[PDB]
């Protein structure tokens, strides 16, 4: 039972008790993968509209 | 009407509390991966703890106290019984063990050295949770090439006529109020070598022919004694107390008694089986104490209150 | 002084974010048009409450969030309630069109239209900061935007601010209070797709939030007003630190230096206590023993799950109120004695201590009473896995059917994200299976 | 600012249309003149969803009235509410379609589509936020099942983004005006099947029955079946209407209620049905048990002949929210087993403080069930008996249709039936 790093101060107070011791993508990366998910859309619109003018 | 689901079928215990149940045309049986459950018969390895309590409007009970374990895997109990303030003290009852990974090697080697040193009973056994008893350490260590090294009582009660060695099988349930019972029926297992099953009322009756006493002054007092320590001990670990599910579970001790009428344990067995004798009384029993207390439905009991604070 | 920029997305985000505020103000007396009479650097100032609080001429104390929406009705209650004048209207962002509940919805089609404007929106107010610490994010796992655009924005966020810390408040999908049937699909996009992504973050199982407003307050049927006023109380708690003067957790950095040693495993547990009805008059004080006690029961964290089966890597004890250092430590020793408290072998066991003087402020009105001193323990666990087992269950028995995924394959997902997500989610969970077993 | 985009032709479509508008136009508190006369903020705070404003504080129902002939439309337009449409909406040709699914998908409806999507068009110019659309017909007869068939068709190539709902009458030997209506019922559930997001299957035999069974009407009328079909209406669009915990609308009700695209027609149920005992109360258990019993069901199916996939009820009037979350959580629980165990939580609860005209508290069923096979497969056969013979098949070949048309159009309802089945047993 160690109670360290104590500070003081008007507001409150801080310390620590020890019981025992021890024993990314970049912008085009990801403007890439947008836009491979708006191709998917239109190109699955586009075959609804094939479709519907058939 | 409350619903149930089964999720070990080769428990003959709990198959035939799942066959009352529906005996009572107020329980109904679900598929096992049905999560509207009131109550949970699960299985023995990887009970999913973690997804009970959390369906609203359903209270669960499951058939197993999460963390037992520690108390039925041998190796775990004797570092148990080791490093708990509330037990190591005492273990007059726990047989002088040590954990071999194949660690405390070497003091049991020290204490094996001190018995061969002073002529004592040098006899040791060792399993695990394939046994071997033996008497020179040698042979004991290479058996197992984790395992627990345990002392074989040398000087083990013998039942006459026969010169038979027994050993005392007790049936203890906790409820999820964490109530210890200790059903009034146990089993003693005959070797038969200087049908094998002796129940209590012979048991006491030899014990009064024979020895002038009873089974309750002799043996029962010590064996209430280690049920309640063992159970005490874990019990901040393993409460349902406060939790958003609750637990039952049924136990099952093993005792040795020595020619002094000293009682020492054995094992505890978490998932049991039940004399067939018994099965019917235990498991109604289970029914009314474990399961309509929770969910109660539309006199002397069988069991023993062990009380405790 | 280094300020936080908060950043609330969807309408748990945003609901959950006009509590917080409104609960700050109430604690650094600023009134709703923003006036601070306390605050005698008029315009300006590098006090502590201005890591959450801007200064304008007139004296306005105006919040560092943005709130973001994908539909309108939710924020418009913002520009009409009682701290209106807090706000700006650049700070307020919404949409026409919600992500109906789909991931895929809030990260691809509707995210990708809005989030150059919302990440220009936000470089307005990291021009005003002379240290910008980072960001905390508020959203819900359930929502197509919470989950769905959120993802999208903390990917930008790590381009845009790559030295700049990002901490969550995540809202955990409860089916007691209204929830979609297909939560758990974005729960777990959303988890694998900001996981390399968030420093720590807060999730808070809305099922207990219900059970501790329905137990501790007597409220039969809680509402969003209900849980949201509990789960400010917590969030302020835990922000408290960085806007008021001390020296424990004064930075997002030390947030991760003292509750997360493992980058994946940054989910800390939160437990408060007390909750005390203020229908009850009669309320007798809890001791520094009994709420610190409390910590360590079930019933009082953010999720429900059994640390006693598990391991803790740190934990952190953040007191409010009548509180010395003595009392805690005399509490301290006496639950180890009793509680079932393992620390992984490769972490010192041991509790980092936080003491505010300033007793928790409750909203005039509100269910929760004055206490004279309350405590939020930050425990990092591996039993919240539980709350991933039970999720990660959910989304199996859907997708072994495909159950819905066409909505999401029809936004321009494709069914190997849902594959891929799962996966990580799967490692997670071994993750905390090889530090607590 | 969400709104919806309301289309009723045929018959049928403009008589369950018609009473519709009366209904919540009452309940939303709005006259006969199109002037608002209620007591309540929540009355007006949604009022956008299905009204558009005109000067003068007017509320004009988004509403576009077609048919191929003018007799029903002139009943409407002479009914009660018949003043508070939009004149412009009104839209109709004098050929009829003699209940012939041909002529109105492919010769006199084509010659009249036009002109009603220039109308849909004008109404969707002037939306802040359009949802989609809901469509009123039936499908036993030639204009609300081919031409209605045909307007979704065009409407998804113009607003493919956009969400289509429908209300469709099933026909029922029980209540019939013609042996063809197996023929276009058939043709118009692929139709659905393809084009669109939300059906609610309103089985004309399941409302002869609540009439007669229950509601112990000897001699039900059309009338008396519209009241069943208004009673619905008003209950699964309550919380598309009015504000409160869950307010929906038309694409969350389709993500939640729809786990794959072609299986998304649902079975209404309503309570209560009393017969004319209105004045006795209501309590929520009852509530609860009798909107689950198929004696409430408008589709004409048994529950428990299927599972159910996904379930959304509605609960209208003061009541114990806690009471209503204890019956529901009650219902489930207790036969657990009609519910898929492969969808968790797929029973969700609504609560609106606002009850129907005359009640004070009612509930309404919405269930994708996968019982509502036995629908398709009544149809099926019915359609069969006749084709197996080529009976009555000339009033369409002379419409241009060749048999393969219709060999098509059994086979594509026999797959659904399949698909339906799959899903039982899973
Ligand atoms: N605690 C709390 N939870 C909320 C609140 N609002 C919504 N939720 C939860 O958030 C989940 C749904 O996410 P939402 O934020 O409502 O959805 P969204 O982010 O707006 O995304 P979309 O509406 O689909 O565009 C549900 O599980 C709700 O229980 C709130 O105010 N407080
Ligand atoms: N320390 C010891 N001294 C003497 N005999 C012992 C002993 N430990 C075990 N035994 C013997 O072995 C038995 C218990 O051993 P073990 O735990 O391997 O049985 P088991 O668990 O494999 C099957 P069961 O659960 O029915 O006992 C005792 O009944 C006794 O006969
Ligand atoms: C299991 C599927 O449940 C449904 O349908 C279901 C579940 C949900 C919703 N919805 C649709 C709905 C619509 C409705 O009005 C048309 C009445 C309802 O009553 C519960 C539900 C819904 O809607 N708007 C927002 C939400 C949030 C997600 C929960
Ligand atoms: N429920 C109900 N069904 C109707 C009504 N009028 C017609 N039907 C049914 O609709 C079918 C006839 O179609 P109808 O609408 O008259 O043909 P259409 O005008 O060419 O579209 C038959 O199955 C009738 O039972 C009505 O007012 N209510
Ligand atoms: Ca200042
Ligand atoms: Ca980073
Ligand atoms: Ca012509
Ligand atoms: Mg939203
Ligand atoms: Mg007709």
């Amino acid at each position: 039972m160690e109670v360290i790093e104590l500070n003081k101060c008007t507001s409150g107070q801080s310390f620590e008790v020890i019981l025992k011791p021890p024993s990314d993508p970049s912008l085009e990366e990801i403007q890439k993968k947008l836009e491979a998910a708006e191709e998917r859309r239109k190109y699955q619109e586009a075959e609804l509209l094939k479709h519907l003018a058939e | 009407m409350y619903t149930f689901v089964v999720r070990d079928e080769n428990s003959s215990v709990y198959a035939e509390v799942s066959r009352l149940l529906l005996a009572t045309g107020q329980w109904k049986r679900l598929r096992k991966d049905n999560p509207r459950f009131n109550l949970m018969l699960g299985e023995r390895n990887r009970l999913p703890f973690g997804r009970l309590g959390h369906e609203p409007g359903l209270v669960q009970l499951v058939n197993y106290y999460r963390g037992a374990d520690k108390l039925c895997r041998k190796a775990s109990l004797v570092k148990l019984i080791k490093t708990s303030p509330e037990l190591s003290e005492s273990c007059t009852w726990f047989p002088e063990s040590y954990v071999i990974y194949p660690d405390e090697r070497e003091v049991f080697l020290a204490a094996y050295n001190r018995r061969r040193e002073g002529r004592e009973g040098n006899v040791w056994i060792a399993k695990s949770s394939g046994i071997l008893i033996s008497s020179e350490a040698s042979e004991l260590l290479d058996f197992i090439d984790v395992h627990v090294i345990q002392k074989y009582l040398e000087k083990p009660l013998l039942l006459e006529p026969g010169h038979r060695k027994f050993d005392i099988r007790s049936w203890v349930l906790v409820d999820h109020l964490y109530n210890i019972y200790l059903y009034r029926e146990g089993v003693l297992r005959t070797s038969s070598e200087p049908g094998n099953e002796m129940f209590f009322e012979e048991f006491n009756q030899y014990l009064m022919d024979a020895l002038n006493t009873t089974l309750e002054n002799s043996i029962l007092l010590q064996i209430k004694h280690i049920i309640r320590s063992c159970l005490m001990c874990i019990e901040p670990a393993i409460s349902t107390k406060h939790l958003h599910y609750q637990s039952f579970q049924l136990f099952g001790f093993d005792f040795m008694v020595d020619e002094e009428l000293k009682v020492w344990l054995i094992e505890v067995n978490g998932a049991p089986a039940c004399a067939q004798k018994l099965y019917a009384e235990l498991c109604q029993g289970i029914v009314d104490v474990a399961i309509s207390s929770v969910f109660p439905l539309a006199p002397t009991s069988i069991f023993i209150k062990l009380h405790h604070h | 002084m280094r300020e936080c920029i908060s950043i609330h997305v969807g309408q748990a985000g945003v609901q959950i974010g006009n509590a917080c505020w409104e609960l700050y103000c109430l604690e650094h007396g600023i009134q709703p048009d923003g006036q601070m009479p306390s605050d005698k650097t008029i315009g300006g100032g590098d006090d502590s409450f201005n890591t959450f609080f801007s200064e304008t001429g007139a004296g306005k104390h105006v919040p560092r969030a943005v709130f973001v929406d994908l539909e309108p009705t939710v924020i418009d209650e913002v520009r009409t309630g009682t701290y209106r004048q807090l706000f700006h209207p650049e700070q307020l962002i919404t949409g026409k069109e919600d992500a109906a509940n789909n991931y895929a919805r809030g990260h691809y089609t509707i995210g990708k239209e809005i989030i150059d404007l919302v990440l220009d929106r936000i470089r307005k107010l990291a021009d005003q900061c002379t240290g910008l610490q980072g960001f905390l994010v508020f959203h819900s796992f359930g929502g197509g935007t919470g989950s769905g655009f959120t993802s999208l924005l903390m990917e930008r966020l790590s381009v845009d601010y790559g030295k700049k810390s990002k901490l969550e408040f995540s809202i955990y999908p409860a089916p007691q209070v209204s929830t979609a049937v297909v939560e758990p699909y974005n729960s777990i996009l959303t988890t694998h797709t900001t996981l390399e992504h968030s420093d720590c973050a807060f999730m808070v199982d809305n099922e207990a939030i219900y059970d501790i407003c329905r137990r501790n307050l007597d409220i039969e049927r809680p509402t969003y007003t209900n849980l949201n006023r509990l789960i400010s109380q917590i969030v302020s708690s835990i922000t408290a630190s960085l806007r008021f003067d001390g020296a424990l957790n004064v930075d997002l950095t030390e947030f991760q230096t003292n509750l997360v040693p493992y980058p994946r495993i940054h989910f800390p547990l939160a437990t408060y206590a007390p909750v005390i009805s203020a229908e009850k008059a009669y309320h007798e004080q809890l001791s520094v023993a009994e709420i610190t006690n409390a910590c360590f029961e079930p019933a009082n964290q953010m999720v429900k799950c059994d640390p006693r089966h598990g391991k803790y890597m740190a934990c952190c004890l953040l007191y409010r109120g009548d509180v010395v250092p003595k009392d805690v430590n005399a509490a301290i020793a006496t639950i180890k004695t009793k509680r079932s408290i393992q620390f992984v072998d490769w972490c010192p066991t041991g509790f980092k201590v936080g003491i505010n003087y300033q007793p928790p402020t409750v909203v005039p009105g509100g269910d929760l009473a004055k206490v004279q001193r309350a405590v939020c323990m930050l425990s990092n666990t591996t039993a919240i896995a539980e709350a991933w087992a039970r999720l990660d269950h959910k989304f199996d028995l859907m997708y072994a059917k495909r159950a819905f995924v066409h909505w999401y394959v029809g936004e321009g997902m494709e069914e190997g994200e849902f594959s891929e997500a799962r996966e990580d989610m799967a490692a997670l969970e071994k993750d905390y299976e090889e530090v607590g077993v | 600012m969400r709104e919806i985009v309301h289309i009723q032709a045929g018959q049928c479509g403009n008589q369950i249309g018609a009473k519709f508008w009366e209904v919540i136009s009452d309940e939303h508190g709005i006259d006969p003149t199109g002037s608002y006369h209620g007591d309540s903020d929540l009355q007006l705070e949604r009022i956008n969803v299905y009204y558009n404003e005109a000067t003068g504080n007017k509320y004009v129902p988004r509403a576009i009235l077609v048919d191929l002939e003018p007799g029903t439309m002139d009943s409407v337009r002479s009914g009660p509410f018949g003043q508070i449409f939009r004149p412009d909406n009104f839209v109709f040709g004098q050929s009829g379609a003699g209940n012939n699914w041909a002529k109105g998908h492919y010769t006199e409806g084509a010659e009249l589509v036009d002109s009603v999507l220039d109308v849909v068009r004008k109404e969707s110019e002037s939306c802040d936020c359009l949802q989609g659309f809901q469509l009123t017909h039936s499908l036993g007869g030639g204009t609300g099942s081919g031409m209605g068939t045909l307007l979704i068709s065009k409407i998804r190539e113009e607003y493919p983004d956009r969400i289509m709902n429908t209300f469709s009458v099933m026909p029922s030997p029980k209540v019939s005006d013609t042996v063809v209506e197996p023929y276009n019922a058939t043709l118009s559930v692929h139709q659905l099947v393809e084009n669109t997001d939300e059906t609610y299957c309103i089985d004309n035999e399941a409302l002869y029955d609540i009439c007669f069974r229950t509601l112990k009407l000897t001699t039900p009328t059309y009338g008396d079946l519209n009241h069943l079909v208004s009673a619905t209406m008003s209950g699964v669009t309550t919380c598309l209407r009015f504000p409160g915990q869950l307010n929906a609308d038309l694409r969350k009700l389709a993500v939640n209620m729809v786990p794959f695209p072609r299986l998304h027609f649902f079975m209404p149920g309503f309570a209560p049905l009393t017969s004319r005992q209105q004045y006795r109360a209501l309590t929520v258990p009852e509530l609860t048990q009798q909107m689950f019993d198929s004696k409430n069901m408008m589709a004409a199916c048994d529950p428990r002949h299927g599972r159910y996939l996904t379930v959304a009820a509605i609960f209208r009037g003061r009541m114990s929210m806690k009471e209503v979350d204890e019956q529901m959580l009650n219902v489930q629980n207790k036969n657990s087993s009609y519910f898929v165990e492969w969808i968790p939580n797929n029973v969700k609860t609504a609560v609106c403080d606002i009850p129907p005209r005359g009640l004070k508290m009612s509930a309404t069923f919405i269930g994708n069930s996968t019982a509502i096979q036995e629908l398709f497969k009544r149809i099926s056969e019915q359609f069969t008996a006749m084709f197996r013979r080529k009976a009555f098949l000339h009033w369409y070949t002379g419409e241009g249709m060749d048999e393969m048309e219709f060999t098509e159009a059994e086979s594509n309802m026999n797959d659904l039936v399949s698909e339906y089945q799959q899903y039982q047993d899973a």
